[PDB]
């Protein structure tokens, strides 16, 4: 039945766990780890199969819990138990947290295999269990908008603003990534409204720090709520590390032949939807100071060389997700300054892309106005997703 | 020492919950900070103790926003565990207040002015941990003075040294180059080899922009490694780690003489060839000790010497030396070898003296790779077989990488595909070969297959009559593994719809087999996958007049004439009616054999 | 080497010490510091016979903490756990039933040859134990055995054992031995268990009520696996079963209605019980859409299901699977699909105010999905297509980019559905040709200018701008461009030989495309051919498609519908899959997984 | 030359950090769980060297501690390996069969070990016999 309990941290590291079946080894956690808790493009569902494996998961705080098993399960008796267990824990150490766990490790193994024998869900309720459980649990615990403001026409722009920056090896391992971005909001609102926000989880409230920072206005305590200045302004502003959507991997094979010639390919693949394009795309490929001249073949937008610049610039008009360019460059060399060999630069791009590489989706933005005669049904909404190139490199 | 320090650090383990560990260091912040307020002074024990309290503390996480002042006094202790512990405060913790910085400076100028190296050796480690611009111009000038001085102690020249270096990289305008340098060149004569070593590395550092000014290094280098790698069992004991003598200051001399180019003395040249020589004949000779330290300790050394002789690219026997004991370990246990030879033979594949010995060891990269389980090993290896590629080479490394994709993981598969559509283009030898590659590359791993490379083979084979019926017999073979990739389908279907009557005559690829064949795929397919086989399908009704009924019958069908999509229905609409109403002379007509390409 | 390794001091050498401290809370102490190791990763092997000696005590609280780390041990290093097999036998006869069940479970999770012989003996005095606390384990239990190797007839014995359980006087127990039974009986032999159970079912039936919300879902599950003969056989289960909701709000319904929906069938449709059964069924199901998320995604996708073969059912409660903007994007899309289902005629008013209300919204995701769902309805019921196409083109004025380009390719398909009957719209749509960017809403507008060609005088210098840039298109703009071109050829013979013969061209001189390089001669050869016979093959009527693309395969329906509460009832799919193939492309495989729909 | 050096335990725990190169502390923390993250993942069969950053790591692991070295790109990877198992050696000797909790309790003297074999970003002193006759030269002093 259930295969495999497994608590995680919001690091996608096993905290605590519970395996009821040979069946489920190391690889099933990784799946997990990898499929659903650094899910990059993917859009989340309760429920997943990888690998002819089925995962079940709630979350609670920062923490991820999820069940596992080969078989074809009740599912709805995976989640209700879920959700009953997060009830027995609550009873013992109050909220479902990385601390709390940590501080409940015995319990919980306790709890486990009492609430759960062989991954058949045993009778769980509270009161019941005092029986059965030894230990305890460890607890632990305006002024920027004016008054009177009418509009015809009850408007509100929010613009997901992303600027995405990678070093990469020429293998294709990421060295670093961060995203930096914003959500700036433009709002023609009659009165005082209220305004209620949500987004997925991807934001968490030279070394790139996950950070956010939220506009004056703004309340917390899921969701965030504010009322908002009038027209543009800057609700938030914040750095993202994880689990980045890298929308161009650039892949080179620079070939020295001799001390003399260079042969140059480099191929780019554009890794998002197909429905959606890129654009202002440029490859910028350096090249040795000593470069008698080049010969350079694409057979996908343009390219020239430019010696003052000494880079090869490729130009690419549009992209579709999930498609293959190549440029290739035949380059000559005449070898005065002996020695000192060349330390390659690295290869960069521009593009723009319609999407947040961030991840970020916006879910919802409620308007309720307590005294004005209008509401949300009669706001018009607009969003727009712009990501950006930052410093966007990749060795060769 | 500190029980107090100790019992707080046990309390800490004791704590039951981050909200205990917090509890118990604002406890113990607000006993440090009562005291260091308090009327009664400290005794030094206790300056000492609470000092290193709040630096643990410190070390946990939590701020530390007092507590300077006090570590700034134990600078100026005559009892070394308590300076030590005020010097390591300022070290870990620095803040920017200005008078601090000038309190710190005195404690500093005191010990580097006594004539104590246990204090002086405190104070040049401060300057080199912290290495702040206002210590720079306090000392800079000094510490040169320091390691010259011909009665300053061994380890104080050690520490002065890496000190000046420190200083050069933070603060080179106030390292100008006096005139101790032949002295400090000198230094690499010292019996201490911690001081030839300490020496070294700041002259490697020095030379990178002042190389005339240090260009007499390069002898006293060369004669120092030679006499270090030919030492015996009772020579430099102190220095000899797992039998392997000073691995380390091996290293970094042959890491000072790649700042220059060889040796313009021809004896010195000759002695650094002996040099070399000596590391590369041991090599050859077997452990001392069956440990890995020893092989790592010799191997670091050979590692070393394997660079010098690429940089230099003089001397052509030490590089094919060289080619072939890397060879030789790409045969081994550990991966951290077998990772470090792939690498280093990648460089001296580009090299004219080199490139021929490296493609010698083609079959040994083959058989790495082809057993190998690090993925970055696998993937080196890769990259040398792209490098080493050229006419003689090019169908082997392509037999080879396609057989290996048949099993591979998908850690890699991409890489190799790319590899072998981008070599197979380069080096075509006959447009059959050419063919016969890119079907295989698309029937095993034709999900990493670029749209346009299966363009170009379905062009080629147009234009080519001899590989057509061979072209034809492949995909079908192909297309008849239960499981296969939908760019099969894609270029399987296109060539079959155009070519299947070459094999049709087989009767055991009859152009009712071909179609059912085909057919067991569609409602499997892509769209634009389906486009196509709708398109085949007809050039079928044509071809082979006897399956037209069933053809027809799939094409009348609800799936292809009430599809959803405006291609998938415009196409089985248009052929079934093309079936229908055409005469057969008209349906001949509209699907003959497509023109060649042309070729531009 | 070894360093870091020693035994004689730091933190295992204290935790030794500790663990011989002779005050227990000491010792108590230790074992947790212990467990509390092990799960950060810690070594903590060597400590092994020292905390296996804390298991000589009095006190319950320290044995049932040594049991915990013993239990640590089963899973992942089970010949350690093993060591300790001679005091669990001691500890299933201790005079605790708490105790006698902790040495029989934990006997169970070790996993090796040498468990056999130390675990039947104890276990067959298990299921013989006043407690029924040990009954309920040793049942669990009998499972865990028969995943350890070896057929058994002993275990088969033990099979026995677990049928004599089902009759019971506590119905934890008799829930535990059926679940371990319909598990054990699916893997791996064939027609096991099999009993007439007229008894069973009754014995089912009393212990479904004063059970726990687990035991009757494994009931249910089980009995839902029988096939009866009757109509008074079926009959009478199903009014039994009939007050479960919501013993447990999730899947104690879920597996009642699997169960009554089996046996529905069965009956005669008379109406006289058959029909109250099925007005019985509106409530829970509804009511479920009141629980937490997760639960609400699973029940959706079984209603979804249910409302295929049953659409009586829930016909009148559309009300309830309206989007709440709050809901997970997995909720509010599951529950798009379930309103499409249950649209009608009598409630499209409001549905359609409805998804005019999303499609205003901030979730790009849901929005789009929305318009698509305002089209759905249009093609679904015809006297909504008028009104739909109304509210599609009010959206379309608001400008929106993302909505204007969705509902466009609505209203192709609309178009393709009502032909000659919305024409005069066309206009209307070609004053936004600049805003599309998306490469299927550009071919919605060529292939509507395709079809409807002579309605515009102007269809000409239209159709040329797509052609200055016809690379950098879509090959699916390319092959719509195409046909769409010779249908205005075969359509207007005057101005158009320019076009015909350009786009001719480009398909069959420059495209590298070998499909579309194909299409393009096809067509070169019957129109700079012969005016007539064209005209045939290419503008003849298309006939027009309907929304059994949603729908599943009849067939496969009935066989998921007996899978109503698992896995397979979510995913959609025969458990054999998930427990001949073409491999799609990365582009493809990617590509699909971001496809909501 | 070495950038930093970490001495952490399989929970993420830092018992060593020693920096040769400016840092903010949300930036040395930041690297810190980045390291945690990149070696703890590895098992025996792959290489002691990986690319980090715009640097690299030789690390190798003692019982529950991973020792790692970050240097840069050029560096010399088996000479800084073992410099690490010659750091270790020194260790165990100077804490006699040390373990972890030793260099809990000594944290301020484990940076005296540091600072003799290394400064600067550089190995400073090798011989064991050498750092060893120092260290209980300073032990003894008051
Ligand atoms: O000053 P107190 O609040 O009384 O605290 C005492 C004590 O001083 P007392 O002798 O007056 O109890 C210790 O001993 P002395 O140094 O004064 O001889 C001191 O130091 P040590 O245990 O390191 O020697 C110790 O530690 P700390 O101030 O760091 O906690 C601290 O003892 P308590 O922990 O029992 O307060
Ligand atoms: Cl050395």
């Amino acid at each position: 039945m259930i295969g495999g309990l497994f608590i995680y941290n919001h690091k996608g590291e096993v905290l605590i766990s519970r395996v009821y079946r040979d069946d489920i080894g190391r690889n099933a956690v990784d799946a997990f780890r990898v499929n659903v808790i650094h899910a990059r493009q993917q859009v989340r569902s309760p429920v997943t199969n990888i690998a002819r494996t089925s995962f079940f998961h709630v979350k609670r705080s920062n923490i991820w819990l999820a069940a596992v098993t080969k078989q074809n399960v009740n599912a709805a008796m995976v989640f209700e138990f879920l959700y009953k267990m997060c009830d027995v824990m609550a009873a013992y150490f109050g909220k479902i947290s990385e601390e709390n766990i940590k501080n409940n490790f015995v319990l919980i193994y306790e709890l486990l295999d009492e609430i759960l024998d062989f991954g058949y869900p045993q009778n769980s309720e509270t009161g019941a269990l005092k029986t059965f459980i030894t230990q305890q649990g460890i607890k632990s615990q305006i002024g920027w908008r004016r008054e009177g403001i009418k509009y015809r026409r009850n408007e509100l722009f929010l613009d997901v603003l992303e600027s995405v920056n990678l070093l990469m090896s020429p293998q294709g391992q990421v060295l670093s990534a961060h995203v930096s971005g914003r959500v700036v909001m433009k709002s023609y609102l009659s009165g005082m409204p209220e305004c209620k926000f949500g987004m997925n989880d991807k934001i968490v409230i030279s070394i790139a720090i996950d950070d956010c920072t939220f506009h004056q206005c703004v309340r917390l305590s899921r969701s965030i709520s504010f009322i908002p200045p009038d027209g543009e302004f800057e609700l938030m502003r914040y750095r993202t590390t994880k689990d980045i959507i890298l929308p161009f991997r650039v892949i080179p094979l620079v070939r020295e032949v001799g001390r003399t010639k260079l042969e140059v390919k480099v191929v780019i693949k554009s890794n998002f939807k197909p429905s959606l394009l890129a654009q202002k795309i440029e490859v910028r490929i350096p090249t040795p100071l000593n470069t008698s001249g080049v010969q350079v073949i694409c057979m996908k937008g343009k390219a020239k060389y430019k010696a003052s610049e000494n880079a090869i610039v490729w130009k690419i008009k549009r992209m579709a997700g999930m498609k293959e360019s190549q440029i290739s460059a035949e380059i000559e060399l005449l070898p005065t300054n002996d020695k000192k060999k060349w330390a390659r630069p690295p290869i960069s791009m521009n593009f723009e892309v319609p999407f947040a590489p961030s991840g970020l989706k916006v879910r919802y933005l409620k308007v309720f106005e307590p005294k004005l005669n209008y509401s949300d049904h009669d706001v018009i909404k607009w969003v727009r997703y712009i990501g950006r190139s930052g410093i966007y490199e990749t060795r060769c | 020492g500190m029980r107090g320090l100790a019992v707080f650090i046990s309390d800490i383990r004791n704590c039951k919950s981050k909200e205990a560990e917090i509890k118990r260091i604002n406890k113990e912040l607000a006993n440090i900070r009562s005291k260091f307020k308090g009327d009664k002074a400290l005794d030094g024990y206790s300056k000492k103790k609470y000092v290193c309290k709040l630096l643990f503390i410190f070390l946990l996480g939590h701020d530390i926003d007092f507590g300077h002042m006090e570590a700034v006094n134990l600078l100026s202790s005559n009892r070394y565990t308590e300076k030590q512990i005020g010097y390591l405060f300022i070290s870990v913790l620095v803040n920017s207040n200005s008078e601090l910085i000038r309190l710190i400076n005195n404690a500093i100028k005191n010990d580097l002015a006594s004539r104590n190296p246990t204090f002086m050796g405190l104070a040049l480690h401060c300057i080199a941990n912290v290495g702040s611009r206002e210590m720079a111009e306090a000392f800079a000038g000094e510490i040169p003075k320091i390691l010259v001085a011909g009665d300053t102690m061994d380890s104080v020249k050690q520490s002065a040294a890496l000190c000046l270096l420190r200083l050069y990289r933070t603060s080179p305008d106030l390292v100008p180059m006096g005139d101790w340098t032949s002295r400090v060149v000198h230094l690499l004569n010292d019996q201490h080899l911690g001081v030839v070593t300490a020496a070294t590395s700041l002259i490697t550092t020095l030379a990178q922009k002042n190389p005339e000014e240090f260009k007499t290094s390069v002898s006293l280098a060369v004669s120092r490694l030679s006499r270090i790698v030919t030492s015996a069992s009772t020579d430099l004991q102190d220095y000899t780690y797992y039998f392997v003598p000073a691995p380390w200051l091996s290293v970094k001399l042959l890491r000072l003489l790649q700042c220059y180019p060889p040796p313009e003395d021809p004896a010195v040249r000759g002695r650094l060839t002996e040099c070399l020589e000596t590391i590369l004949n041991k090599a050859q000779e077997p452990p001392k000790s069956k440990k890995v330290q020893h092989s790592n300790a010799k191997n670091a050394v050979l590692f070393e010497a394997i660079s010098l002789i690429i940089h230099h690219d003089s001397e052509p026997n030490l590089l094919v030396r060289a080619c072939n004991q890397l060879g030789q370990f790409l045969q081994h246990r550990e991966t951290n070898l077998r990772y470090l030879a792939l690498e280093s033979m990648c460089t001296l594949a580009s090299s004219e003296f080199s490139h021929e010995a490296v493609k010698t060891h083609i079959e040994t990269v083959i058989n790495a790779l082809k057993t190998e389980r690090d993925v970055s090993v696998r993937q080196r290896a890769v990259d040398l077989l792209y490098a080493m590629c050229d006419r003689s080479n090019a169908q082997q490394i392509v037999a080879e990488m396609l057989s290996y994709l048949e099993t591979a993981d998908y850690s890699i598969r991409e890489e190799i595909v790319l590899k072998v559509a981008i070599l197979a283009e380069k080096y075509a030898v006959d447009y059959t070969w050419y063919v016969d590659t890119i079907l295989n590359l698309i029937r095993i791993a034709g999900d990493y297959v670029s749209e346009e490379v299966w363009y170009r083979v379905i062009q080629i084979v147009i234009n080519r009559d001899d590989v057509q019926g061979y072209a034809a017999k492949t995909v079908f073979e192909a297309l008849q593994a239960p499981a296969c990739h939908e760019n099969l389908v894609k270029v399987g279907g296109y060539i079959l719809g155009e070519f299947g009557n070459l094999i049709a005559g087989d009767p055991r690829s009859s152009p009712l087999i071909q179609f059912n064949l085909l057919h067991s795929k569609f409602h499997l397919c892509s769209v634009p996958t389906r486009a196509l086989l709708l398109s085949t399908y007809i050039k079928f009704v044509n071809l082979f007049p006897e399956v037209k009924a069933t053809i027809q019958d799939v094409l009348r069908s609800d799936s292809q004439l009430k599809n959803a999509d405006v291609e998938l229905q415009q196409r089985a609409v248009e052929y079934l009616r093309l079936s229908t109403v055409a005469s057969t002379d008209i349906l001949a007509t509209v699907l003959e054999e497509m023109p060649p390409f042309p070729e531009r | 080497s070894k360093y870091f390794t020693t035994n004689k001091k730091g933190e295992i050498f204290e935790l030794k010490a500790e663990l011989n401290n002779e005050k227990k809370e000491k010792r108590k102490e230790a074992v947790k510091k212990v467990i509390a190791a092990m799960t950060v990763g810690k070594d903590v092997s060597s400590l092994f016979p020292d905390v296996v000696n804390c298991m000589q005590t009095d006190n319950l609280e320290l044995k049932k903490l040594v049991y915990l780390y013993l239990m640590n041990y089963a899973k992942s290093q089970p010949d350690m756990a093993i060591m300790a097999v001679n005091s669990f036998v001691k500890d299933c006869e201790d005079p605790n039933p708490l105790i006698r069940a902790l040495a029989v479970r934990t006997m169970g999770c070790i996993r090796v040859d040498k468990i056999t012989e130390y675990l039947c003996e104890p276990l067959r005095k298990c299921l013989k134990d006043e407690d029924p606390y040990v009954r309920k384990t040793a049942a669990v239990c009998v499972a865990k055995l028969h995943d350890i190797n070896a057929q058994m007839v002993e275990d088969q014995g033990f099979l026995d054992s677990l049928r004599d359980l089902i009759a019971d006087s506590n119905p934890m127990v008799v829930a535990n031995a059926v679940a371990a039974l319909s598990e054990i009986s699916e893997s791996h032999p064939n027609s096991n268990l099999l009993d007439l159970n007229p008894q069973n079912i009754n014995k089912l039936l009393t212990a479904l009520n004063e059970c726990t919300e687990w035991g009757q879902i494994f009931i249910l599950d089980c009995l839902s696996n029988y096939n009866p003969k009757d109509d008074r056989e079926a009959q009478s289960i199903c009014e039994r079963v009939t007050p479960r909701l919501s013993h447990a709000n999730s899947a104690v319904v879920l597996s009642a209605v699997k169960v009554l929906m089996k046996f529905l069938e069965l009956l005669p449709k008379d109406s006289d019980y058959y029909n109250m059964l099925l007005k019985k069924l509106a409530p829970p199901l509804v009511t479920l859409l009141s629980g937490e998320p997760e639960v609400q995604y699973v029940a959706l996708r079984n209603i979804n299901l249910i409302v295929q073969k049953r659409p009586e059912i829930l016909k009148q409660e559309i009300k309830v699977f309206f989007v709440k903007y709050n809901d997970p994007i997995y909720v509010k899309l599951e529950k798009l699909d379930i309103m499409i289902r249950l649209a009608s005629q009598a409630n499209i008013a409001q549905v359609l105010a409805e998804l005019k209300e999303y499609a205003t919204e901030v979730d790009v995701d849901f929005v789009r999905k929305a318009v698509r769902a305002i089209g759905r309805c249009a093609i679904k019921v015809e006297q909504s297509a008028e009104r739909c196409v109304s509210t599609l083109l009010d959206l379309i004025q608001t400008k929106v980019n993302y909505v204007v380009q969705e509902a466009i390719v609505v209203i192709r398909d609309i178009f393709r559905k009502y032909p000659n009957k919305y024409e005069s719209i066309i206009a209307t749509l070609c004053e936004n040709l600049d805003s599309l960017d998306e490469p299927d809403a550009r071919a919605a507008m060529i292939w509507i200018v395709g079809e409807y060609a002579e309605r515009i005088d102007n269809a000409d210098e239209l159709l040329e701008s797509f052609l200055e840039g016809f690379h950098d298109e879509s090959t699916q703009v390319q092959l719509t461009l195409l046909t769409a071109i010779v249908k205005l050829f075969l359509k207007k013979p005057s101005e158009t030989q320019e076009l015909v013969q350009q786009v001719l061209s480009l398909a069959t001189q420059d495209s590298d495309n070998p499909d579309l390089r194909d299409r393009g001669y096809i067509y070169w050869r019957l129109l700079s051919t012969d005016p007539v016979t064209a005209k045939e093959v290419v503008l003849s009527e298309k006939p027009l498609i309907s929304e059994e693309t949603d729908l599943i395969e009849p067939t496969l329906l009935d066989e998921l519908i007996c899978h109503i509460g698992s896995l397979a009832s979510v995913y959609h799919k025969p458990p054999n899959a998930f427990v001949p193939q073409v491999i799609p492309s990365q582009g493809d495989l990617l590509g699909d997984l971001l496809n909501l729909d | 030359m070495i950038r930093f050096i970490l001495i952490q335990n399989r929970a993420g725990k830092t018992r060593l950090a020693k920096w040769y190169m400016q840092f903010d502390d949300d930036e040395k923390q930041k690297l810190i769980e980045e390291v945690h993250a990149v070696v703890t993942v590895r098992d025996a069969k792959h290489t002691n060297f990986v690319e980090f950053r715009n640097f690299k790591i030789i690390y190798r692991r003692y019982a529950g501690l991973y020792f790692c070295i970050c240097v840069d790109v050029n560096d010399n990877n088996l000479a800084y390996l073992e410099a690490i198992h010659n750091f270790v050696e020194v260790l165990n000797e100077y804490f006699h069969n040390v373990c972890e909790l030793d260099l809990v309790f000594n944290f301020y003297k484990v940076y005296t070990v540091v600072d003799e074999m290394f400064l600067a970003g550089e190995i400073r002193e090798t011989s064991q016999t050498k750092v060893l006759k120092q260290l209980l030269m300073l032990q003894s002093l008051e």
